[PDB]
């Protein structure tokens, strides 16, 4: 429709998907066709409408040449071709009238209402950096830009760092810990050693979990009652073994003036309280935890911690080996059972780290917005600063989001508007949750019936399930949150909700709902990677939150029976199917409520 | 400003131009001569002209397509005065702290009498809403123990002013309790608070360089840094004094409408439910601040305390806990009480020793006065309106041989030729009735069947009239075609819904599509006051989720009136809160209320039919469980107290229920009414059902439509509702005949236009679900 | 591990695939076999994801 004029319309107004004109040229001519029949072709049975559309010309027609569905032929009736010419013409009023409801609204949010629209947010980025051997001490200010590369179509991408950390030459040579796993006997593991050049291994270790690089404490598996054997070396006097998993590290290359500045990577499920105990020449563990300022909120969340080594720690000591400074850390896991309730997962962890900000958030094209920045990516700063080594980024660009298009924007004040942010009805509480966190996939209420029998129910529950990306317990099917975050999604929504509405959000139990189908696949395919395969696009539509990167889509708690029996036959490989059984934990299985289904094929 | 980008392109020579290729490719053998001279061409030249100059007026300013004539105007601008940012994005008092940004608003000056409009500051300093104590809470029996969930206490700290006059202020707040009274909650009781002088004993010292003049400066100074420190009063300050600082629009009117200020920052009031200490270690800093003081010397308390025994907290000297009702009133009278009269309850100190005093009236043209504000609606207003709606016909373009504004039929080919113009001309004629169409299409206010357009293009007197007056009735006829365009108007409407994030209601097959559309018509115009009161229960008004719960099903109805008419509706929503009641020596004698439950005696039913029935009854409750046992049918003779205790379940309305426990067995078939109904006990089914359980009677006639089958329906209803209720709230539905309907919907409206008494209309109502009335006192 | 086999058979046999064990048993592997050379008959390509708790050290090998 006009391709000439509506490149330089579309550009400058939103133009969304409402036209005020839905008229189309073939509907046009059929209007025309009925207007021309009542004008006289005068003296004549005749009428004007047999004059417009002459020989072997029907509107269906007209509108083929005009769209260009039939190739124009050179001989067309010039009171024909003087018709079409006019609907070439037309075309220009009313794209410009198609082009004014998107300007309507726009009118309305901005000018009126006065509403903005969200600019860019500038990511941060975990960035570690090491020196030389040729110097101890190192500062560099707030404000140093790193960067890699360039934008496409723009400037360079520049990072800052928020705060003045000043780097020392040294490194994490060890991490080491002690779990209390049974009575009588304790492990000690020894995944990071750098004296034996063995590595932090696999991208990632579940603390206090089975290595198999423990040897037990022998000195330890009958309680002392030598120069008295405790672990990891002698010790001076009696120091007690306390039922809590601790971990140790080893640091080098450091004096004790200097100050050390860890970035922790970790997926925590719960958070530990921890309390940090540092080396000293009389061989006793002193208190840390008054030098300590950390924002990981005790090993809760990824973040920065800085460390200034406390004066009087001693590099050799007795207990612990002596090439190496030492720092304790006890960690109070809170009790729960399964997976939920163990350690964290520590992704990693690197020295003389400190996070890094972008810079000029407005040059920035969309492109580089829509993706997180690559790992390893930004290997050396803006200003060459010559003693420096090397910088490195293990994983790279967290948070940041697009600024915001004139489609979302319009969907983002479309909510505002309807529960102006305030938690009052089913659909507002459904809503408020999913916008403001990403740990949620969806949410779904509390059914049909239960709010129609209603024996005074004060107390209503919200079931969320949340997305394979953030969950904490170890199950890809099933994801649940630690309840500490889970009931401050309650608190958050106490203030919108009314007062007497005592309102907390909980995992659903999971209901399994067996299948043992048979089904006659293509000639030539063997059926074990027939079965295999078609078992996880059955896994993926009706458990969506199992598999990684997926967009929120809406789905309800039934499964129906026959669009099951419909989606395994929409499988390029699968040609019939033979019976389902449906077999819940033959018909249509519906979900009662506080319940989601999980399929199993055994 | 779109006129200067689309300029090239808009344009009679680039027009031309696209013209000119449709002809050369489509008939460049049976027309090939193109030039200025032909006929063709210069009808073609009067229609891209015609187009150019229909292209023009899209590209005019918004706000002036938008406006309308002068003589067809709502009242103020382009949007409507009710869909403006102060009712678009602030919503209702729900929250515990949002109550608080209401109350604290109330002026003396917004009272609608007394005290000459001067006088007065807002009516409350601080107020704290919370729930009442769990131990009385409207506790009732008659049978065992029920506790009402769901109504609240308020503590108000009245300020100065409305200490003065209490009256005044007690009035004010009962009117404005029940326009902000929401779903499932009401207030029960109201405390008002009394006050402690605290005398504060506090040693100035003045500066060195200070003016003698400037002392009346300093008293001013430090008087009012002690009363926002100790007395928390909420700051308010105008709108446009926000737009000047960093903070959108979108966080000023975040609470609910203030009518004076706006309150981004609460004081964050301590609660009244305990005692509550006052920390005075914050101050010296407050009182650090001002230019002339240099430091305090001494801060205490002149055994003013003991009255209410004021205790000092466990070490420091700053702090001290007022016990549980008081609230401090530092300085009562404060300047010709205290501050004037050296007595010293604050003692200056300036140069050494002199320590200088002042009056009373000296500090209070140093004081600073505060200016009452009110905060107007805003409002788009109109641009000048322009006259885009006259059409100028294009035969009137053409050069005068071809004999368009001739004498009519002078020569024979001038009635041919002006009958080609005529299709040409309609379709030029659409385009400039539907920019003039532009402040109807896209109004909020819709009341229309008509769309695009259908008006002849020549006017009466015109001789271009005078041609086709044979066929003018005809071609205006077939013009109201545009009548049957009327679905793309429910297109819009879904479109201008889609601004407020709500989608229209689908299409049903129990539509009556006539009066369907004016409920989604309505539904669009009073949008933002449906959102901002989703919970507002006004004892007069139409529920405004009664509005949202119609729509949102589809079903008409007349509730989308301007005006309401309570007679006639399709449904109607009754709260079980509003039943019950809180309350010439010993004549008063409150005895009972909600005396037993009970029907009357018709036909039985316990299978679940369409009506889930008798008339002047309810099969309301949900019971599969044990038998009615009881029946009441000659109590003005003998024979009494042998009551029968009945079948378990059974239906019986009709003779396919051939089949016949019993003891003290009965009389009972179809001829006495004068039977009664019970429950037996060892059910043992009591609920609470008074607490957050609203009732929807709802028409049966929307079941009696054939192939209903009520229960696949009812799944379809509870569906779209469920998102239109609150989480907490709760709904149990009775759906009846059209002539018990109808005795219910007389006794609904006096019910209303009473103003919800607990009268006889009320224990109709009572009687008419299953929860049980006393009628005795009304018997006949 | 994807082959490339360049093959001239008289005719097709019927392969079946077992790969190693770390207990020392030969487990069938044609399940992650997709192969395009038709049981070795003709020159193709196949691509198997080398299966999982497949042992680099074993007995018998």
């Amino acid at each position: 429709e006009l391709n000439e004029l509506t490149n330089k319309l579309s550009n400058l107004v939103p133009m969304t998907d409402f036209k005020l004109d839905n008229r189309a040229s073939l509907q046009l001519l059929k209007y025309i066709e009925a207007y021309t029949k009542i004008i006289p072709f005068n003296s004549g049975d005749k009428y004007w409408n047999d004059f417009f559309f002459m020989s072997g010309n029907t509107p269906e027609k007209l509108a083929k040449l005009y769209q260009k569905e039939i190739e124009p032929n050179g001989e067309l009736l010039p009171q024909q071709a003087f018709l079409l010419a006019v609907l070439r013409l037309l075309e220009t009023p009313i794209s410009l009238l198609n082009v004014l409801p998107a300007a309507h609204r726009e009118l309305y949010y901005r000018e009126l209402l006065g509403l903005s629209s969200h600019a860019a947010q500038p990511d941060q980025v975990a960035l570690s950096m090491e020196l030389n051997s040729t110097v101890m001490e190192q500062l560099l200010p707030e404000g140093t830009l790193f960067e890699a590369g360039q934008d496409e179509q723009g400037n360079a991408l520049q990072y800052a760092l928020d705060a003045s950390l000043l780097a020392n030459r040294g490194y994490i040579s060890d991490l080491r810990w002690l779990r209390n796993d049974g009575e009588k006997q304790w492990v000690t593991s020894a995944p990071w050693d750098l004296q034996a050049q063995v590595s932090l291994p696999s991208d990632g270790i579940r603390l206090f979990g089975k290595t198999n690089s423990d040897q037990q404490v022998f000195g330890g598996v009958l309680i002392t009652s030598m120069y008295h054997l405790t672990p990891f070396g002698y010790s001076s006097d009696i120091e007690p073994l306390e039922e809590n998993p601790a971990l140790y590290l080893g640091f080098t290359d450091v004096k004790p003036g200097q100050t050390l500045a860890l970035y922790w990577k970790l997926k925590s499920p719960q958070q530990p309280t921890v309390s940090w105990y540092y080396l000293d020449q009389h061989n006793q563990w002193a208190e840390l935890d008054s030098w300590v300022s950390d924002g990981t909120q005790n090993l809760y969340q990824d973040g920065t911690w800085h460390v200034e080594l406390p004066v009087d720690a001693s590099n050799q000591a007795e207990q612990m080996p002596v090439g190496r400074y030492w720092l304790r850390a006890v960690v109070e896991v809170p009790a729960h059972e399964g997976a939920l309730g163990k350690a964290p997962w520590l992704y990693g962890l690197i020295y003389n780290a400190m996070t890094a900000t972008l810079v000029n958030v407005d040059s920035i094209s969309d492109s580089h917005f829509l993706t997180p920045l690559p790992a390893s990516s930004i290997q050396r700063p803006v200003e060459p600063i010559i003693v420096l080594a090397s910088v490195n980024q293990p994983w790279a660009s967290w948070g940041g989001r697009i600024p915001e298009s004139y489609s979302a924007f319009f969907e983002r004040i479309a909510q505002n508007l309807s529960h102006r942010n305030r938690s009052l009805t089913w659909g507002n509480m459904v809503t408020l949750l999913k916008e403001r966190y990403v740990s949620i996939f969806d949410v779904k209420y509390p059914g049909n019936d239960e709010l129609t029998r209603v024996p005074a129910l004060e107390q209503q529950q919200l079931t969320v399930i949340p997305a394979n990306r953030y969950n904490d317990s170890d199950d890809s099917l099933r994801p649940v949150l630690n309840p500490a975050r889970l009931q401050e999604m309650a608190d958050w929504l106490q203030q919108k909700d009314s007062p007497w509405a005592s309102i907390e959000v909980r995992n659903p139990e999971y209901l399994d709902v067996k299948i043992h189908y048979e089904v006659i696949f293509k000639p030539d395919v063997n059926e074990d990677f027939g079965y295999r395969q078609l078992q996880q696009q059955l896994c993926e539509v009706y458990m969506p939150w199992s598999i990684d990167e997926q967009r929120p889509v809406v789905l309800n708690n039934s499964i129906n029976y026959f669009q099951l029996l419909a989606t395994i036959q929409q499988q390029p490989l699968v040609e019939r199917v033979t019976r389902l059984t449906l077999h819940r934990a033959t018909a249509s299985v519906e979900a009662k409520d506080n319940e989601v289904l999980i399929l199993v094929w055994e | 400003a779109l006129f200067h980008s689309v300029k090239d392109d808009i344009h009679f020579d680039t027009l031309l131009e696209q013209a000119h290729q449709v002809i050369e490719k489509q008939a460049e053998k049976l027309w090939s001569d193109t030039a200025e001279h032909d006929p063709g061409i210069t009808f073609l030249q009067g229609i891209s002209y015609g187009v150019s100059d229909l292209a023009y007026r899209h590209t005019l300013p918004l706000k002036d397509l938008l406006t309308p004539a002068p003589d067809e105007q709502q009242q103020e601008g382009i949007f409507p005065a009710e869909f403006g940012p102060h009712n678009t994005l602030t919503c209702g008092p729900v929250t515990a702290d949002d109550y608080r940004k209401a109350l604290l608003d109330l002026h003396s000056s917004d009272s609608l009498d007394g005290t000459q409009q001067d006088e007065g500051d807002f009516l409350f300093r601080s107020v704290q809403l919370v729930r009442e104590p769990e131990k009385q809470r409207y506790t009732y029996w008659y049978a065992k123990e029920f506790t009402l969930r769901g109504n609240y206490w308020l503590y108000l700290e009245p300020t100065r002013w409305t200490q003065g006059n209490i009256a005044a202020a007690t009035r004010q707040l009962t009117e404005f309790l029940t326009k902000n009274r929401n779903i499932g909650e009401s207030v029960s009781n109201i405390i008002w608070l009394q006050p402690v002088d605290l005398p504060l004993l506090l040693d100035v010292e003045l500066d060195d360089d200070v003016g003698a003049q400037d002392v009346p400066g300093i008293f001013a100074a430090v008087y009012s840094t002690a009363e926002q420190y100790l007395m928390p009063g909420a700051q308010r300050y105008r709108t446009e004094v926000l737009q000047n600082a960093g903070m959108s629009n979108d966080q000023i009117f975040e609470g609910p409408l203030l009518e004076h200020g706006w309150i981004p920052e609460l004081p964050a009031a301590r609660d009244y439910t305990q005692r509550l200490t006052l920390n005075l270690s914050r101050l010296v800093n407050s009182l650090l601040e001002i230019e002339g003081i240099k430091h305090v010397n001494r801060l205490r308390l002149d055994d003013s305390f003991d009255k209410t025994a004021i205790e000092p907290v466990k070490g420091d000297t700053w702090s001290w806990s007022i016990k549980e009702g008081y609230y401090p009133r530092l300085w009562g009278e404060d300047p010709l009480n205290q501050l004037a009269q050296q007595n010293g309850p604050l003692r200056v100190i300036a140069k050494g020793g002199i320590s200088v005093s002042v009056s009373k009236e000296q500090i209070q043209a140093s004081l600073p006065s505060q200016s009452l504000i009110q905060n107007e609606p805003v409002i788009l207003a109109y641009g000048q309106h322009r006259d885009v709606g006259s059409y100028y016909p294009v035969s009137d373009t053409l050069p005068p041989c071809y004999g368009l504004q001739h004498s009519l039929s002078e020569s024979e080919h001038l009635l041919p030729l002006h009958q080609f113009m005529l299709p040409f001309e309609q379709l030029l004629a659409c385009g400039c009735q539907q920019i003039a169409m532009l402040p109807r299409l896209l109004a909020f206010q819709r009341e229309g069947y008509e769309v695009w357009g259908d008006q002849w293009p020549f006017k009466s007197g015109s001789v271009n009239d005078d041609a086709h007056q044979d066929y003018a009735p005809a071609l205006k006829d077939l013009l109201g075609q545009i009548a049957l365009d009327s679905d793309h108007e429910l297109d819009i409407i879904n479109y201008l819904l889609g601004y407020f994030g709500t989608q229209r209601a689908p299409r049903t097959f129990t539509t009556q599509l006539d009066d369907f559309r004016a409920v989604q018509q309505g539904y669009l115009a009073q949008q933002p006051t449906l959102t901002y009161h989703r919970s507002n229960i006004r004892i007069d008004q139409v529920s405004s989720l009664q509005k949202r719960i119609a729509a949102r099903m589809g079903l008409g109805g007349e509730l989308f009136k301007p005006q309401p008419d309570l007679s006639q509706l399709p449904f109607y929503l009754i709260e079980h809160r509003a039943l019950l009641p809180v309350k010439k020596l010993f004549w008063q004698n409150s005895p009972v209320w909600m005396e037993d439950m009970g029907y009357r005696l018709a036909y039985a039913s316990d299978q679940s039919s369409l009506p889930v029935q008798r008339r002047l009854t309810r099969t309301v409750q949900t019971p599969f469980p044990p038998m009615v046992v009881v029946g009441s049918e000659i109590t003005l003779l003998k024979q009494v107290g042998i009551v029968n205790l009945k079948k378990a379940e059974s239906e019986k309305l009709y003779a396919k229920v051939v089949s016949f426990n019993s003891t003290l067995a009965f009389p009972t078939s179809e001829e006495a009414w004068r039977y009664s109904w019970y429950f037996s006990g060892e059910k043992y089914e009591r609920t609470d059902r008074f607490s957050f359980v609203i009732s929807v009677v709802v028409n049966s006639d929307l079941i009696k439509l054939p192939g209903v089958d009520p229960y696949k329906l009812e799944e379809w209803v509870k569906e779209t509702i469920l998102t239109e209720f609150p989480a907490h709230i709760s709904m149990i539905i009775h759906w009846m005949d059209r002539e018990a309907f109808l005795n219910f919907a007389n006794t609904y409206q006096r019910w209303q236009n009473n103003g919800t008494p607990l009268g006889d209309a009320a224990y109709s109502i009572l009687e008419s679900l299953t929860l049980g009335k006393l009628p005795s006192a009304l018997k006949g």
